[PDB]
């Protein structure tokens, strides 16, 4: 005999635990273990790549249309084109990405930030545009004189086509006490320096595609289940 | 340069590929020869650039996508090889090249999605044989937001990806491994990968009709068979 | 609304692992069945498309590799409360289902059977990598056959088995409804090739069609 | 019907092991027994020619040689369920075997019992090699006598003994029907002399005769 | 004492379980082992052993009559003798083999298996046989002209009596989604090239056996129970 | 806490087992042993008598 008792907490089925169990097919082979490319072991691998924001922020654009941003020859300079909101968890430029969809598996998140913008225009298009960052609790640019007074980059899509924009430290988590967000993590706005440049063959309209992903700092934890999917036809299909 | 067999591509804008998921294309090794009798290797009759038709990009196109290798099941030595095989194994190497002036612009996305599980819009029943097994004519996006299976447009470039950006370059170049859970699978049953190719900037100029053509070049990489003739004894 | 902020302050990427993100005992069936007089007891057909929690979670990925860690709830209800024993038989590809109480499969000595009783803790049974691929293909982009019937999306070595549980017992003069929960914690994971997340709505368990 | 094909990739040999083909705990007797006012008790001489299945398992070799592990699963019908107390007792060559439920032999101290609830674990013993043979003959081609009466097939030495269950119990007011179920696991399996498998239905479980 | 607790799958009866159990009679000695000849350690030493295919394919022929192809003076030397699909699940000439039997105790299996075909005419009869081997996926030959562009051996059987027939890597499997089969695994089909050319003394029809064992690299794994008995008089004899 | 769980066979009396068990009387000290003669330490010493 060995002398034993039992603990409160015995003969419960907590699902989140860690144990061994017993194998109900032994001396049974699996299929060996082959390379099959393209490994993630870990999901902030998957957070880390680009991955195109729905920088048009009208609600009248549906589909495809909300991956770009039309800029044109009737422009009025002083005119906000596009301003990202920098939370991940709000509805906006960052809900449907990669660092968008896998940080609504993660309550607490917290991390650097990378944006791309990639000018689609013709070869000939010149043009310039002054991309701005205000920091969380800082004022949103509404004009371009207020945009230059900020952290910002003046871009002329000359033969530059890409700016990579390092965003720091872009931070959130959900709340109760939900009514609860995190008021800003930060804006980027941008605004028609100069005019858009076209030569009479090439056509007035060019666009932008906006690229966000995360970068080596960025950190995810207190895992929950994503509300992006909520509940089937031919569902007895398993039963029958 | 792109010289594979007797086939060559000569343009003067190339050496930017994009090795997919950083893995180089090889033969079945020989600690995993466990599988199927032989492979073959046949390393010169279907090692070579199988050009496909070019396709009209115009300013309302909504994408196209190629199935790997069905898109090459009829055509060549790769196609008797697989009409008269069972199983196969190949990687590839792609590509795409979007010739057009400096007047017009655009942006495609020469993405190469592995098991691209399709769904059909608005039905609860599966796509058929012939809405998937198109050929070599392939197919065009009814939805390229969603990528005709519910996923998204924006979060594709977690895949194997190139950017053609007509202000910036016009080819496009994919190198794909055998990606797939078996050593060796079956190429008239299954397609292994799926080559697409979507516009997120739609085609743009002043002139005249807008009508650029893009090339998709598809070169089977260290492909194996099994059979042929054996030694019985 | 209130609109509140905090400084996080995270130092580690342990609780991203892909082990860490997917080992969790998420519900995987949940059916009843009534017990007097697939006619009264439990079958299922091991997938992880049941419910769309899971199912978007394990569709992040194209290829996957994990032991099944198969834990067995029943509770029971009457149309007091005995103890009853159950058996709940993993069927494997190749064995014969059951398709009664008292059907001479379930006493097949191959299968792997597991007789618990309400009054204990849970079954727990380990299954094993089951697939005879390297990985089971979430996505398979083909078909099971050769133009036969047409079967899109389906993987012939993708199949687990089928999870049958009954009550061992004879027949007792009042009616039960048994309850049945499954919990299958996925562990011992490996994953490749990581895929958009899904945005729209499922409409079936088959495929991965879309409304919009 | 479809008809598929897959890549299969095995390597290794060990599932094929005589150990690993023969040691499952498949059931071997299933009868039930009345308890009210070999009568209200189970008693099963311990054979592998109850059930086809393992039957035709353990005919392709000619000698085995194994240690059986009985576990016996009592299952309780009223014709609410009570406490009731079980004893197993495994009779030897030799030993007396019970008649009745209060017979003299149930308190045999030499006879291996095993008193187990309804309530608990199933009951589990291991019996030995109980020939005194080197191995049990499977196949018999001879006589248990000399001409007495003619017993084609029964060797004398192969017999591993009854097993006797009944309950402890005195007579309570209800009647019950106790379902056992006895599940022999052989382990430590040695086996010489392949057979052919067989191939027409068994008509008896005393010879190896055949329809056509 | 020592401070325990039970986890789920606790007082369970798992029928594949390994573990140690109370022995009924300790201080029992059993019979010492002794040399018996013919162990077998491991099934795949039942599977390597030959044994006769029912080569006929014929419904009409019963019993014995499967295990043998008559071959004679009026055969029409274009005839297909015998075509043997490779299925060993499906019935045909392998179902009732040491491998056929064997491999329907397991789900998935896979190797190469090995033909012996022996000619048993008499010593003074001669002629020709071209047996085939078309890979699975393949065309089965129906005339001779398409047997003699396969993988194929042209057998005469003067003073060879016997040919070895090395089959490479038959794989196959069970599926459920059963209506499932593996549609082929390859056919091994025989063909008159000559003609049977007997003495006048010698009986002018002659006959082949064929036999198939398996190699060194078949496989079997995932143990199931095989249906080829289904269901006993004088059952009782167990519980009276 | 140590993870255990319970085997089939589990609270059973099985009448041949060798197990140890609990003292109803701990700190007895028995009568000690004495030289008696004629031990028998095995029932054939008994069977080889005439």
């Amino acid at each position: 005999g060995v002398p034993t008792y039992l603990l409160p907490g015995s003969g419960q089925f907590l699902t989140t635990d860690d144990h061994s169990s017993a194998p109900a097919l032994p001396c049974f082979n699996p299929t060996p273990e082959m390379h099959i490319p393209g490994q993630v072991r870990n999901m902030l691998e998957v957070v880390q790549v680009e991955s195109m924001m729905e920088i048009n922020n009208t609600e009248s654009a549906v589909g495809m249309e909300r991956l770009k941003v039309d800029i044109s020859a009737l422009t009025d300079v002083d005119q906000l084109l596009f301003n990202i909101p920098l939370d991940i968890q709000l509805d906006g430029p960052l809900r449907n990405t990669l660092v968008g969809n896998i940080s609504r598996y993660y309550t607490h998140w917290s991390g650097s930030l990378e944006m791309t913008f990639m000018f689609c225009g013709s070869f000939m298009a010149a043009g310039k545009l002054i991309l701005c960052y205000t920091p969380p609790g800082g004022s949103c640019p509404t004009t371009r004189e207020t945009a230059m007074l900020g952290t910002h980059i003046v871009w002329d899509f000359g033969l530059q086509s890409s700016v990579t924009l390092i965003i720091p430290w872009i931070s959130g988590s959900h709340y109760r006490m939900a009514k609860s967000t995190n008021a800003n993590v930060g804006y980027v706005t941008c605004f028609m320096q100069t005019n858009l440049i076209v030569p009479s063959e090439s056509s007035d309209t060019c666009s932008l595609i906006g690229f966000i992903a995360a970068k080596d700092d960025f950190s995810l934890r207190l895992m929950r289940d994503s509300p992006d999917i909520g509940q089937l036809h031919a569902a007895e299909a398993a039963y029958q | 340069q792109l010289k594979l067999g007797n086939s060559a591509i000569v343009t003067q804008e190339a050496a930017n590929y994009c090795c997919a998921y950083g893995e180089w294309p090889n033969y079945l090794p020989d600690h995993e020869a466990v599988a199927i009798d032989k492979p073959t290797q046949p390393e010169t009759a279907t090692d070579r650039f199988y050009t496909l038709k070019s396709v009209k990009w115009e300013t309302g196109s909504t994408g196209w996508w190629w199935k790997l290798p069905d898109a090459l099941n009829n055509i060549g030595m790769f196609g008797q090889n697989v009409q008269h095989h069972y199983l196969y194994r190949s990687g590839f190497l792609i590509h795409v090249q979007c010739n057009a002036t400096k007047f017009h612009q655009g942006a495609l996305l020469v993405v190469a999605i592995p098991e691209h599980q399709r769904g059909a819009h608005n039905t609860n029943t599966s796509p058929g044989f012939d809405d998937i097994m198109k050929g070599e004519e392939g197919g065009t996006f009814n939805h390229p937001y969603v990528l005709d299976d519910g996923t998204s447009l924006a979060c594709a470039t977690i895949f194997p990806h190139q950017w053609i950006n007509l202000r910036t370059n016009n080819s496009a170049t994919i190198v794909l491994p055998w990606m797939n859970a078996a050593p060796m699978d079956f190429p008239l049953r299954h397609n292994q990968w799926t080559l697409a190719i979507i516009p997120v900037v739609p085609l743009g100029t002043r002139t005249t009709s807008s009508m650029v053509p893009i090339t998709v070049s598809i070169a089977p990489m260290c492909c194996e068979f099994n059979g042929l003739r054996h030694a019985i004894t | 609304a209130i609109q509140t902020r905090t400084v996080i302050n995270q130092h580690g990427v342990s609780e991203t692992l892909v082990e860490n993100f997917l080992s969790r005992a998420a519900l995987v069936s949940k059916r009843s069945f009534e017990y007097k007089d697939d006619k009264n007891f439990f079958k299922w057909t091991i997938n992880t498309r049941s419910f769309v929690q899971l199912r978007r979670k394990l569709e992040l990925f194209t290829y996957l590799r994990f032991d099944a860690e198969i834990t067995i709830l029943t509770t029971v209800a009457v149309n007091g409360l005995p103890d009853l024993t159950l058996q709940a038989m993993f069927v494997p590809t190749g064995a014969l289902t059951p398709e009664k109480q008292d059907s001479f499969h379930w006493q097949s000595g191959s299968n792997a059977s597991v007789f618990f009783k309400i009054s204990d803790p849970p079954a727990r049974i380990t299954i094993p990598f089951m697939c005879i691929n390297s990985a089971y293909s979430v996505f398979y982009d083909g078909f099971a056959g050769f133009e036969k019937n047409g079967l899109y999306g389906i993987n012939p070595a993708d199949t687990i088995g089928n999870l049958c549980v009954r009550i061992v017992n004879e027949h007792q003069p009042v009616g039960f409804t048994v309850t049945v929960r499954v919990y299958m914690k996925p562990k011992h994971i490996k994953a490749w090739a990581p895929r958009p997340p899904r945005t729209l709505p499922y409409m079936s368990i088959a495929n991965a069609n879309y409304k919009g």
